[PDB]
Order: C-alpha cells, then structure tokens, then sequence
C-alpha cells in the first residue's frame, strides 16, 4: 500500500463494530442488520416501526448521545417491493462519532415523523415528501417546500422524467404566465457509457 | 452422471468432460479476458490473454484451449494471473498505433476496455513502432492494418463460416501480416461480419466511417426484412437518423451473423423516398396534394366499383397488419382477389394446410439432419444464413448435401445429381441411387425453393418433391416428428400473406382484369398497364419510388420497416415484430393506419382503431401471428400428399435455373436495395475489380 | 348468403380440440374433395377454445365454438355452415 | 390496525403523470442484447424498461433534433422480470415482455483442429 | 476556396447552401451569412510532399507536445504517398 | 389477506366521509377565490372545475389512495386560501392557451404519427 | 493536512448576533494564521494521484504513450 | 507586440474587427449540414 | 489560463486540427456541443457540423482539456455581448472565424501555459 492508496484504520473499525453489536443487543425488536464499511462507517438497518424508539435511544442513552441530526434523506430504488429507503445521519459530539440508520417504505405506507426527537427533521421531512411522495404521520405541517405551487408529481423519483411534463412562458393574450406541455428545441442526448468487462471482481453477484 | 467436479476460486462446479477452463469460469459468472478466442470459431490460442493460474501448478494455462481436470482449482484473480494479463497487454500495446481519436472503434474497443480493466496505466516502451501498409479487400470493409493485433479471427471466420480461403498470414515474426498477398476483394454474402469479430479498428465498416460514436447511439432491437430468414438486428439511431445495422444474437435463426445486404442496404432508406400524397394533374403528371384529397379520390372509386372490379397486389416488404387491413377493406366491397407477386401452387391443399408451405424442419433442425437434398434453389443468395447453417452442419456433423439444379458454388462440396426436373421423378420412382441414399438416412431433409415454384412447373415440382418425401416416410417408417418436407421462401411477406388467406400469384388478376387496382408496395412489375383495361385506377402505397409508383394515379406514402411496429413471419413460420427506430419522413404514415383512414372516408369503417386492436384482428384471422417466438406447429403432410395426387400437370423440358446465379445478382433484389448506393458500389466492384 | 372461406382454429394438445383434430386427420381430405374451390383454412390456437369461422359476402363473419366436440359433431356443424341452414 | 384489503395495486392517480402518457404508451421489458462489436457480457445482466419511440423532427434554426414526448430518455433497471412487471402494472403502463436470451453451451476442442478424417481439420492456424 | 450558389449565396466548406425554394434564406435579409474564407482542404492540398529515405516515418504535427499524438506511417507502396491521419501531411520514398 | 397499515381510514366509508368534507370546503371557498384573485371566471364554472377535478379520481377503490388524494387536495386548498398561489397558478386549471386536441381517428391521422 | 497546522477556535458566550460577528472576525484572523503556515510548508511533488485510471495523464504522455492515450480517451468519455 | 511580435500565419486576420452586434454585419446562425432524406422525383412523361 | 470565447484552431499549414473524435461533446457537462462528421472529399476525417450553444455553456474549459489535438480552445476574449439570443448560438464557421481572429493571442497563451498541462 504505497502512496496512492488510502490508508485504513483498524481501531475505529473495531470500535464501530463493537458499538454496532451493542446497539443490536440492546434493541433486538427493531434491528435487522448492522454493517461497518471499509472506510469506517457504521449503518444500522431497522424495521420501520422502530424509527422513534431507536432514534430516541441513540439520542438519549449515556453511551451514545447522538445529539445532532446531520441529514435526513430518501433514496428511490424501483426494483424493490418497498420502493424508498430513508436514511438518518447522526453525529455525537460527546464521543466524536457518526452513525447511520436506514429504514424502508413504499408509496402508501406512512412513516412516523421524528420531529419530536430532532427539531431539525421538520424541513427535511417536508423535502422528502416534496421529492419522493413519502407521507410522514404526525408531522406538525407537511406541505411542499421546494417545488412550485400546484406542481404535480415527485421529481426525485426514478420514473419522473428529467425535464418534467410542463414548461412556463408568458402569454400576451391572457397577459400572464402560463404552463404548457414541454417541447424542447434540442432533445437531451442520452449516452450509453457503461462498458462491458466488469471493473470490480469483489462485488460480483452469483450467476443465479 | 459423467460430470466432473472442479473449483473456481474455491467454489465447486460440475462440468462435462472436455470442458475448457474458460467455460468452467463462465459457469460461475466470471468472464476470462480474451482476444483471439471466439465461441463460434475454432480455438486458436495465440493472444495468451486468457492465461490463468491453476492451484499448485507452477505454469499458467491458456483457459480458452485447456480442458479442465477433476479437482482443479482455478484462481482467476490470483497475483500470477493478474501479472500475466498485465504483461500480455503490455506486449499488445507496445506497437499499437496512437489512433484512438481517429479510430472508429474508439468507444467500443475490446483492446481499450481490457487495457483499462486488466492492464497497467502507463508504458515503458521507448522504441519506435512498426507500421504496415493497408490492403484493399473491397468497398465494404475498410482496412487499416497498423491496428491489427494478429488474433486471426478473420481468417478463421473466412475459412470456416464463410467458406472462403482468401485470408491468411504472410511473413514471419514481428512483420507477419494478415491479408491476401495479392490484390483481391474479399466478396461474400457474409463478408461484413469480420468487422464485428475483429476486436480492434483494423477492420471497420467503410460506409459507416467517421459518422458516429457508440455512446451517442440509441439501440432498437428489430427484425430484418431483406429476406425470409428473419434475422434479429439492432438499428443504431442518433438524433432521429439511422446510422448502422448490427446483428442481434438469436441461436435459432442467425446465431450472431447477418448478411451483407441486411448490414449495408440501409443506405437505400435515404433515397427515392415517398414523402407526400400525389395525384395526377390535368397534364397527366404526378403532383403533390394533401391526405384529404388523395384519400377522397381513392374512396370515390372504391365506392363506385365493387366485386371483381377491385383487386390488390402485395409486395415483398409488407407487414401482416397492413395485409389484414387491406384484406378487410376489399372484403367489405365484396372482393376476394387479394394477390401476391410470389407464386405458390394452389392445387390440392394449397395454403389451407400451413405445413404445406413452411420450412418444417426449422433452421436449427438442419443441425440434426444427416442428408439434405436441395431442389431448384441457390440458398447462398436466397437465404444466406440458412446456407451458413447448412455449412456449419456440413463442417461439424459430416452432413451429406445433394442438389437438383444448376451447379452453383455453395462454399461447400455437394453431390450434383443434374439439372433436369425429371431426375426427381427417377428419385420418386427408385431408379436413382440417391433414392437408396435417402432410404438409409435416419434424419433426411428435402428443401424446395420458391424460385423453382415460380416457373409454371410449380405444381408438378411440388408433387414430385412430395412424392419423394412420402416414399421416404413409407419405406423408412415414422422415425418421429422429424418433418422431412420443407419449403424455402425468398421474401419476408409471403408467409404472413399465405397465413391470412391471400391468393399466391397474380393469375386471378389476369383471369379477371380489375378497374381499380391496389399496389401495396408491389414492385416486381409482374402487372403492367397493358394487362389492365383502359383508364384503370391504380393506387400505389409504399415507401420508395420504384417501378411501381410512376404507373399509379394516386400515391400514398407509407412507412419502411425501420419506422413502424410490424409483424413478419419468416420461412419457418415464426412470427416476429419490429420496433419503431425513427418515424416516417414528411407526411408518410403507418400503412394499416392509411388503410383504416381510407375505409373511414369511404363509409366502410374497419372495427379496429389501435395497433392492439389490429393485432386482435390478426389473432381472429390466424392466431399464430400473435405468438412472437413460437415455431412449433402441426404436421398435415399426409393430407397434403393425398390431395397433391389429383391433378397430373406434366413437367417441362427446361432445366432448373435459379435467378441468383452469381454474387452480382445478390445485391439488388428489392426497392430498398435498388436505392442503395453501397449496393451499387458492391455490384460495380464484383463486375469489375481492382 | 354466399360463403367465401371458412377457418378452423384448433389447438395442438388440449383435449377439447381432440375430436376436431380427429376430424381433420379422418375427413378433411374428403371435404377438400367435395369443395375444391372453397378455402378451408386450418390454423393453430393456444390455450383457447376451438372455433369455426365462416365468412360470407361483404365481409360478414360468424363464429361457433367447437369445445369438446366429437368428429361427428364438427362434421354436422360444418355441413350446416356449408348448406346455409340454421 | 390492519385494513386487510384485497385489491390490485394502482398508484396512477398519485404520480402526477398526464393522462395521455399512461394509457397511450407501450413499455418494453427486456434484457438488452450484447453489443456485437465487443465480447464483454457485463451489460447483459439486468432487466430494462424502456418506452416506445416517438417523433423527432429538425429544429428550423440550427437544425437540431427536437422532441415533444417527455419519456424519450427514461430507462429503468430491474433485478428480475417480475420486478419490472410489478412496477409497470402498478404504474398503469401496458407492457411487452421478452424472455432473456442466453448463449447455449458449446463443445470446444482444440485437438479437433488437426483431424485424421473429419472436416474440422483447419488449413491454417 | 469559396464558391457562390446559383442564387448568390456563398457555399461553405461543408457545401451548405439554401436552395431556391427554401424560405430560411429570409434569415439573411438585411444581414449577412457567416462564411469562413480559408478552406482547409485547399490549404492542405498546397503543402509539398516530404521526401524521406526510410520505410517508416513518424509524424506528430510539429511543435512536439503542441502537435498531435505521434503516429508512424509506412511508405512501402510506391503507387501513392503516406498521409498522416491527424495532420494531412504527405510523405514518400525517393522514387527514381 | 394482505394486511396493510392505514393512513387515516379503516375502510371505504371513512374515506368517502373525508372526501365529502374536502368537497364541502372547496365549494365554500370557490367564491372567495374568484373575488380575491380578481379572476375572470364565474363562481359557477369555478365550482364546475372543482367537481370535474373530483370526478377525475372517481374510479379509485383503495382507501389509502383515496385519503392520500384527500391530503393532497387539502394541501392545494391551504395553498389557495392563504394566497400562496398567484392568479397564474389558479388559472392553470383551465388551460385557456392550450390548443384543442381532436380525439377523432382521422384528425390524429392528419396531424401526425401520434396515436 | 489540517492536523498539521495550528490555530484557535473562537467561542462565544451569549449566543447572539454580536458574538457571532465577533467569532467571524476572529476566524478571519485565524485563517490568516493558517494561510501563513500553508505558505511556509508547501511541499514539492505532483499535484494529482499517480493513478491514470482515476487522474488523467499529462498531455505529453497522452501524445506519446499508447496506455496514456487510451486512459485519457476513456476517462474523458 | 513591438519588442516581440506574434508568430505570422497566412490564415490570421490581417484586419481586426470589433463587436458587430446590432449591425448588418452581425452573425446569423444556420445549419451547416446537408439534407438527410432525398425525395423521389416523378417522371416528366405521362403514363397514358 | 483565462477562459473566454471559444475558438477552433488549425495547423500552421492551415489545415484544421479537429478530427471529430467527439471527446469534447462527450465530456461537456452542459451538453452544449453538437457534432456531425463524415469523410471529406480527400478522405480526411473532418466535421460537417460543430455547434456550441453559448447560452448553455458554463465556460468550465473541460472541452479544451479533453481535446487530444488542441483543436477547441477557450480564448482570451470576454467582450462579446449581444443584442439577440440567436447570435450566441455558434456554428462551425463562427468558431473557425474566431480562431482566425484570435490565433496570435491564443498561441502566445498556449505557449505560456502548456508546460503546466
Ligand atoms: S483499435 Fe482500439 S485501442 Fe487501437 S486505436 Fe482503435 S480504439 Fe484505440
Ligand atoms: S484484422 Fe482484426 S480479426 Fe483479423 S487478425 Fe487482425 S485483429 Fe484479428
Ligand atoms: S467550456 Fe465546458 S460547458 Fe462550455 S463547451 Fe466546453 S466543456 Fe461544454
Ligand atoms: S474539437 Fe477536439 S475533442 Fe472536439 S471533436 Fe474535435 S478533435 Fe475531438
Ligand atoms: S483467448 Fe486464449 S490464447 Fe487467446
Ligand atoms: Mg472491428
Ligand atoms: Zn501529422
């Protein structure tokens, strides 16, 4: 491992693995998986019903005190029965550590709002609802935050087209801005960049 | 059973004896690097890129050529195999030219990709590189031999697949060069495939040069309509324009190859195109007009005449949707004269029994036959991929081939029995010793071409072939569902038309001349204005201006096969659909939509309004047209053979002479080919060569 | 009233088409002997009921079902269609 | 706490897609064919969903390629054919599914290149 | 080497010119049509053929790292001259 | 089988009741929207547009979808009442600038290739 | 290289706008301090990772070596 | 450019021009490619 | 190193440097380059269309660093404001004219900076 390769830290790896097993032992009702990545990032995969308990634990336990919510977001994977995965990034200042909590939902299953655990979640949840269509139960005021008023659809979904469905212009007959079906003078050029000849043998999937 | 156990990176797998290390690694999901190895070519072992380590063996082995042994543990990602790959790539790149920005294989190069995946990222070659002179092998394959890496894929393909021994290596050592050693054009119906098999930019497509990059193109998986094989293809498009045609893999039809016509005749889609409706002006000249006017003029005559006064002829590139739409439109006026240009004898069963006009053995079944008899056909130019399958079976299965007809060159040695149709009678009687040859066979095959059916002896020829097949089945017994009898077709629209109830041939027009005539892409010229009464109303619907358009009163511009989702049935009886690659130019429309709009304007509205409803109608008329990869069917040979013995038409004293006598007759066969400038270049090159 | 063509859509393996298949392999030839100018198209269904289609003048069509019919029954149905009797 | 409803899933009214881009389109579900120019097979592993091709015309200024259908560049990736069918069905798109094409196993023998009496003997190597 | 259309428009080095029936010509009224006067094909056609006493020559376009990738050109064929695939310069062996 | 977590309604009747409440609220609001935005439409056609937008989703037989639709409609009503929308957003429901599209087979044949 | 430079972190006491303004001014001063240290300890060597499968080769290498041209082509396409 | 002048090329503009926007000399964009699809030309003689 | 108005360059013989590899078109983050190519009358690999939409361009300079033959460059000129949107859609003739206009300064700048590239 000469100067072009990123150095690795075994002590942090061991510490994060130990804390992951600790968390899993404490909350076996909700934890389904624990992982530590090769660049020393710990993630915990939980059942959706445990969003409020688990987070509360990680915020209030003396051995965790993850008091900061760094980020809350969603990822859309159409091939899964539960389309959306919800990712919470937490920072602990007492122990100078970071953790990630993942759960899942589909287009019709509500997720509990975590504003009672972290005040920062409020706008984040709004953003998720705006961009993916995930509903959060018991949210103080859930509504659109990024899209235009009356905008239809959720643009961060994979099946949503890049340029959308409508475009805006000014019309002098009705003397106002109007929305019309989108027409592009130059269509966006789709590129097929992926090569054959797989790059990484370590991630090869079984040929099933 | 007899399977042996081997290990790939410690994972157990059972393989058949004689399996190579490369195939065992394939069974696990690992693709070994390769340059010279190809699945459909013979093993070479030159490039040494497949070298891999076997556990507890000091020397690496060539995975493409070495059979695996019981207990072997193949280490695909071991340090020794990685270093072997790096060294081989270093040697390959030492003399390679820095041509990537000007090389047409830039974004789709196996050399580039395997260098990025398995080689080093830098060079330590401090010498000058070798440069060789380019060779000229015709107007289709552009040659830049400094990019050659000497994998000998083209030589093996030319010798084994194409049956042409023109390519070789001259010289020795570092200056050993691939070529012909003399000024010689490599001309064959399958010559363009060496572009695809060549891993580098040494061999490229000349008409495609410098037009696109592989990352810009959009891929449409579709069907070729240049013959009746139905080879699967990929149309490459960019910004609404067709750029090139590539083969799409289908193990049962064309494996991995296409014909030179299929590959290069797309040039003709850009010339002599029909773009707007046209009508005759007061001077008598064709002038542009709207869809409303042309459709109203056609509908007025469709309303004025009925019964046997209305007729239609279907050309060679017509889809099943348009065929059934025109048939319904003419039935609504009480007309039954729905004809095709290609003649099939209607005596006996005719088109009532499907197996009477199909390649019942199927294309793949040729690999199971041990004897084949060709009657009055040139499969080399009528059905190049069928002939390639015959060549493959001849090479690998020791297939015996005999031919009735002119002694054409088929790229393999066959037994010429003669030129006279009466020879069939002798074989049908048992005097000829080839009757004894066919009697001893376990899987005999008799193939009769439609070109021998067009010669007005078609009834007698078909009866003689059926008699031979019946004698085979009666003497050798029923081996199984082997389906000896076969009919090899030439045009892509014939089987669908016969399935839908079109009368084969144009004799019904001659018997009862019509006063309104529909030409659905008909460009064979078998009907002239002389064979029709004065002031006959002729409508031409199609996509090209050819012999069919200038004789018409109204021109309705249709869509080509790259511009619609359409159903075609190949010579086996297998239905396949194309997809829309681009849209029709100008005011041209989908053909079934044209017929439906005409029916609505004429007061005879057809029940269907969408493509799905047209396919439902197709299912109602012939339900095999909506099963899109199925080839299996019933065998009614006994009924057809019993019905073929009623009429006793005599044979002519006229030798069977196929229309495609030599390669110069292969390039121009349809309106798209005749508009192709590349086909014109090919004809010029083969007629006079430089 | 003028018959133009008839269509028989039978399936290869399903038992419901069994009798229909029998009819063909037993009697179709004789039928084609009596009607040398009538197109009797034989086509293949798949997981569908057996059917008989009859086309008359000006494109009118009538279809009847042949599910579980025997050879005698399909012969009677075909004679009824050919004669025109209800 | 559980409705226990029994009905096919349909989220068409919630996705904001215009009406004529639901019941008029035809999606294709398929494993893409290998590019014949290359030998690598890594692009023939997953299932793709892609929409039907619509009209492309020439821009009167500058001659660019113009389109009016918003789904011309939309391609979705799926692990199995069943996942793609489920997605298309719940999204209200009519689909055509093509079965995966797999290269059949081949018998390869280097020794057959030099045959005593078969036709497989090669004239050059 | 610019030419002129039968209408009066200048023909570009790509051969572009609106035909007589084209309405798009209207964009040039009261204005001009931008045409580059130096045609690269004619300019590269005027370069003299270089003479080298070797079977293989190398070309990088001049200027070293300021040129193009270095390529090697074979000069065994006496019928024609070797042409660089980037630069267009020509080379030949001293025939006679 | 197929037990699922509710959003708001245990069955179809509760969803219908929520739909009726939302419709009542929109019907009450329409005249205020017409007056306050200084629109050029009448109250009658505003209420007709509300009814049409409700009838567009009348085929839904799933309570979760129904009350998600109700949540979205309540969001839209809250946007309208608080005058967070402009006149352009309100007028977008009527498409007064979009050219009429023929549903006839012949007209679509004449205009282009689009089915 | 942050762990190789020394600086102080300004900390407020009342959590209002005035303390945040003071903190921002102090961070400007500490940035000057860090910039001085960075100027004095700038080391020699290359400026991108010597791994041509990630970082593009030099133009001269691209125009002289086959692997460099291939890696440039692939990295930029 | 007095002490060291630019390299002389025969394709370099001998007369510099300023910004000619809002002037009959302004640049007007246009397509530089040829027509893609060629139409069929009817014969000049009648059929009957 | 300043990035300004784009230009197309040529060799000292007057032959254009561009050989239509489409690397600049592939790398353009804004999809502002449109290229069409074909063999020339002398068999040379050249472009028939080279368009840059200057109202889509972000002036990042990725195209000039992707170019293998120094064909497309970002020049030193920045005073090219326009009274219409149309004149900011550059075709090949405009870019060749810009190269012929600015080659002296472009060559001097490239000579000054190429040892860092
Ligand atoms: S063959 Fe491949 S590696 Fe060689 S110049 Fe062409 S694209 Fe580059
Ligand atoms: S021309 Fe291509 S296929 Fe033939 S030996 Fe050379 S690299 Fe191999
Ligand atoms: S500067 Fe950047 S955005 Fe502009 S054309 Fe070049 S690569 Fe594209
Ligand atoms: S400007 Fe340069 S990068 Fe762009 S196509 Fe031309 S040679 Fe290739
Ligand atoms: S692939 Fe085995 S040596 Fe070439
Ligand atoms: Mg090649
Ligand atoms: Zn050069």
């Amino acid at each position: 491992t000469r100067p072009t390769i990123r150095p690795r830290n075994d002590v942090v790896h061991k510490q994060l693995s130990a804390f992951g097993q600790y968390v899993a032992e404490i909350l076996p009702k909700y934890v389904q998986q624990v992982q530590v990545s090769c660049f020393n990032e710990l993630e915990i995969f939980i059942h959706p019903d445990g969003v409020i308990p688990v987070l509360t634990f990680l915020r209030d336990h003396t051995n965790a005190q993850f008091k900061s919510l760094a980020d809350l977001t969603a990822v859309d994977v159409p091939t899964r029965q539960n389309r959306f995965e919800i990712v919470y990034n937490l920072l602990s200042l007492r122990f100078n550590s970071r953790i990630r909590v993942k759960t899942y939902t589909d287009e019709l299953t509500p997720i509990e709002s975590s504003v009672t655990v972290y005040k920062a979640a409020n706008w984040y949840e709004r953003e998720i609802w705006d961009m993916f269509g995930v509903f959060f139960a018991n949210h103080p005021d859930l509504r659109r935050i990024l899209t235009d008023y009356g905008f239809e659809g959720h643009p961060f979904r994979k099946d949503f087209p890049l340029s959308g469905y409508v475009e805006l212009r000014y019309d002098d007959e009705v003397k106002r801005v109007v929305a019309e079906p989108v027409e592009l003078a130059q269509e966006f050029r789709k590129f097929d960049l992926n090569s054959p000849w797989e790059a990484f043998p370590a991630y090869r999937q079984p040929p099933e | 059973s007899n399977l042996i156990e081997v290990f790939v990176d410690g994972q157990s797998v059972m393989v058949e004896p004689g399996t190579t290390v490369l195939q065992a690694c394939e069974k696990v999901g690992m693709q070994i690097p390769r340059f010279c190895y190809h699945e459909r070519l013979s093993v070479a072992g030159n490039c040494r890129m497949c070298l891999v380590e076997i556990e507890k063996a000091p020397k690496v082995v060539a995975a493409c050529a070495m059979p695996v042994m019981k207990g072997w543990n193949i280490l695909t990602n071991s340090e020794k195999s990685k270093k072997a790959r790096e060294g081989v790539m270093e040697f390959l790149l030492a003399n390679h030219p820095l041509d990537c920005p000007i090389c047409d294989q830039g974004g789709e190069c196996d050399l580039q990709d395997q260098s990025m995946m398995f080689g080093s990222d830098r060079s330590r070659f401090l010498e000058g590189k070798r440069a060789v002179e380019d060779k000229n092998i015709g107007p289709l394959v552009k040659t830049i031999m400094t990019r050659c890496i000497q994998c000998t894929r083209c030589i093996r393909f030319a010798s084994e697949i194409a049956g042409v021994d023109d390519l070789g290596t001259t010289g020795r050592g570092n200056d050993m060069q691939v070529g012909t050693y003399i000024e010689k054009m490599f001309m064959s119906e399958l010559s363009g495939n060496i572009i695809d098999i060549c891993p580098v930019g040494a061999l490229t497509s000349k008409p495609y040069a410098f037009t696109a990059r592989p990352w810009e193109t959009r891929k449409t998986e579709s069907i070729d309509v240049m013959d009746a094989v139905g080879s699967n293809i990929v149309v490459s498009t960019r910004t609404g324009e067709v750029m090139r045609i590539l083969p799409r893999m289908h193990e049962d039809i064309n494996e991995e190859w296409i014909s030179d016509k299929t590959r290069f005749a797309y040039d003709g889609l850009k010339r002599q195109r029909l773009t707007q409706p046209m009508i005759r002006n007061e001077k008598g000249l064709l002038t542009y007009t709207t869809w409303e006017d042309a459709l109203s003029r056609v509908a007025g005559m469709l309303q004025s005449f009925q019964g046997n006064d209305v007729a239609a002829i279907a050309g060679g590139l017509v889809d099943a949707e348009a065929l059934v739409a025109l048939k319904d439109l003419l039935n609504r006026v009480d007309s039954d004269s729905l004809c095709t240009e290609e003649v099939f004898p209607t005596a006996g069963a005719g088109t009532d029994l499907r197996s009477n006009y199909l390649l019942n053995t199927t294309i793949a079944g040729v690999e199971e036959a041990d004897v084949i008899l060709l009657v009055g056909t040139n499969p080399r130019f009528e059905a190049p991929l069928f002939n390639a399958r015959i060549r493959k079976s001849w090479l690998h299965n020791d297939l015996k081939v005999a031919l009735i007809g002119s002694p054409v060159d088929l790229t393999y040695r066959y037994d010429h029995l003669g030129d006279s149709p009466k020879i069939l009678q002798d074989i049908a009687s048992g005097n000829h010793p080839f009757s004894q040859i066919l009697k001893e066979a376990k899987k005999p095959m008799v193939v009769l071409g439609s070109s021998a059916l067009q010669r007005s002896d078609g009834t007698a020829i078909l009866a003689a072939v059926s008699n031979i097949a019946q004698n085979i089945r009666l003497s050798s017994g029923v081996t199984g569902d082997w389906k000896v009898m076969n009919i090899l077709h030439r045009i892509a629209s014939q089987v669908a038309a016969l399935d839908l109830g079109y009368k084969p041939g144009v004799e019904a027009i001659r018997k009862n001349p019509p006063k309104v005539l529909f030409l659905l892409g008909a460009d064979g010229g078998c009907i002239t204005r002389q064979d029709l009464p004065k002031d006959c109303f002729i409508i031409y619907q199609g996509h090209h201006g050819d012999v069919g358009a200038p004789m018409a009163d109204v021109i309705l511009p249709g869509a080509a096969y790259t511009e619609k989702s359409a159903t075609y049935v190949n010579t086996e009886g297998r239905a396949q659909q194309t997809k829309v690659a681009v849209t029709p130019p100008g005011l041209a429309r989908e053909d079934w939509k044209i017929i439906r709009a005409l029916s609505e304007i004429a007061g005879m509205t057809l029940p269907y309004d969408t493509l799905d409803q047209v396919r439902s109608r197709l299912e109602e008329v012939s339900p095999n047209l909506v099963r899109y990869d199925d080839v299996e069917g019933a065998n009614y040979f006994q009924q057809a053979n019993e019905l073929s013995k009623l009429v006793n038409q005599q044979l002519l004293a006229d030798p069977l002479v196929p229309p495609q006598l030599t390669i110069k007759d292969f390039y121009m066969t349809d309106s798209i080919s005749r508009a192709s400038q590349t086909m014109a270049k090919c004809v010029k090159a083969v007629t006079e060569g430089i | 009233l003028g018959l133009r063509e008839i269509r028989i859509h039978l399936c290869q393996r399903s038992p419901g088409s069994q009798g229909v298949r029998d009819f063909i392999e037993k009697r179709y030839v004789e039928l084609k002997k009596a009607n040398p100018d009538l197109p009797i198209l034989i086509r293949e269904c798949s997981d569908v009921q057996p059917k008989l289609w009859a086309r008359y003048a000006f494109g009118q069509e009538k279809n009847v079902s042949l599910n579980n019919f025997s050879a005698d029954q399909v012969t009677r149905t075909l004679e009824n269609v050919l004669s025109g009797k209800a | 706490q559980l409705i226990a409803v029994d009905e096919k899933l349909d989220i068409t009214t919630l996705t904001g897609v215009p009406e004529e881009h639901i019941k008029t389109r035809k999606v294709r579900i398929f494993v893409p064919a290998r590019n014949n120019m290359q030998s690598g097979v890594n692009n023939t592993k997953k299932w793709k969903m892609e929409f039907d091709t619509r009209e492309r015309w020439e821009n009167p200024l500058m001659g660019w390629s113009s389109t009016a259908d918003p789904l011309s560049n939309l391609v979705l990736t799926f692990s199995t054919k069943e996942d793609a069918v489920a997605f298309a069905e719940k999204n209200g798109w009519s689909f055509d599914v093509e079965e995966r094409k797999v290269p059949k196993p081949k018998s390869k023998s280097y020794g057959a290149n030099f045959s005593w009496n078969k036709r497989t003997r090669v004239s050059t190597k | 080497g610019v030419r002129t259309s039968p209408t009066g428009e200048k023909v570009t080095h790509t051969g572009q010119a609106y035909d007589d029936g084209d309405y798009r010509r209207v964009r040039f009224s009261d204005r001009q049509k931008e045409v580059n006067e130096n045609f690269a094909i004619d300019l590269i056609a005027e370069q003299p053929v270089s003479e080298v006493g070797s079977r293989v020559i190398s070309c990088d376009g001049g200027g070293g790292a300021l040129g193009h990738p270095r390529v090697y050109i074979n000069l065994d064929k006496e019928t024609k001259t070797g042409t660089c695939g980037y630069c267009g310069l020509q080379f030949r062996q001293p025939h006679h | 089988g197929t037990s699922v977590k509710p959003i708001f309604s245990r069955d179809m009747n509760e969803a219908k009741r929520r739909v009726r409440e939302l419709y009542r609220a929109w019907y009450r609001e329409v005249p205020n929207t017409v007056h306050l935005f200084q629109l050029d439409i009448s109250v009658k056609q505003g209420r007709d547009k509300v009814r049409e937008m409700f009838m567009k989703n009348a085929h839904v037989t799933d309570p979760r979808v129904v009350d998600l639709l109700v949540i979205k409609g309540k969001m839209e009503l809250e946007e309208t009442i608080n005058v967070w929308k402009q006149r352009t957003h309100i007028m977008r429901f009527f498409h007064e600038t979009e050219a009429p599209r023929p549903t006839d087979f012949l007209s679509k044949f004449y205009v282009g290739h689009d089915p | 290289v942050y762990d190789q430079v020394e600086f102080d972190v300004p900390i407020g006491s009342r959590g209002d706008c005035y303390d945040r303004y003071l903190c921002r001014v102090e961070e400007m001063r500490q940035s000057l301090r860090i910039i001085s240290q960075c100027l004095n300890k700038m080391p020699p060597g290359e400026i991108k990772v010597d791994d041509a499968k990630v970082s593009p080769p030099k133009r001269a290498e691209m125009k002289t070596s086959m692997e460099s041209l291939i890696h440039h082509f692939k990295l930029y396409t | 450019p007095t002490t060291k002048p630019p390299t002389a090329r025969k394709y370099i503009w001998t007369n510099h021009k300023f910004n000619v926007s809002g002037t009959p000399q302004q640049y007007v964009p246009y397509s530089t490619t040829r027509k893609k699809i060629q139409e069929w030309v009817p014969p000049s003689t009648p059929y009957k | 190193r300043f990035r300004g108005e784009h230009a197309l360059r040529r060799y000292p013989s007057g032959e254009e440097r561009c050989i239509a590899c489409k690397l600049c078109e592939a790398v353009c983050p804004a999809q502002a380059i449109t290229i069409e190519a074909e063999p020339r009358a002398d068999g040379s690999r050249r472009t028939t269309r080279y368009d840059i939409d200057m109202t889509k361009c972000i002036y990042c300079g990725f195209c000039q660093e992707a170019c293998p033959v120094d064909a497309i460059v970002e020049g030193p000129n920045f005073e090219f404001s326009t009274e219409t949107h149309e004149e900011l859609l550059y075709n090949k003739e405009k870019l060749l004219n810009n190269g012929d206009k600015w080659e002296a300064e472009i060559a001097a700048n490239i000579q000054a900076d190429y040892l860092y590239r």
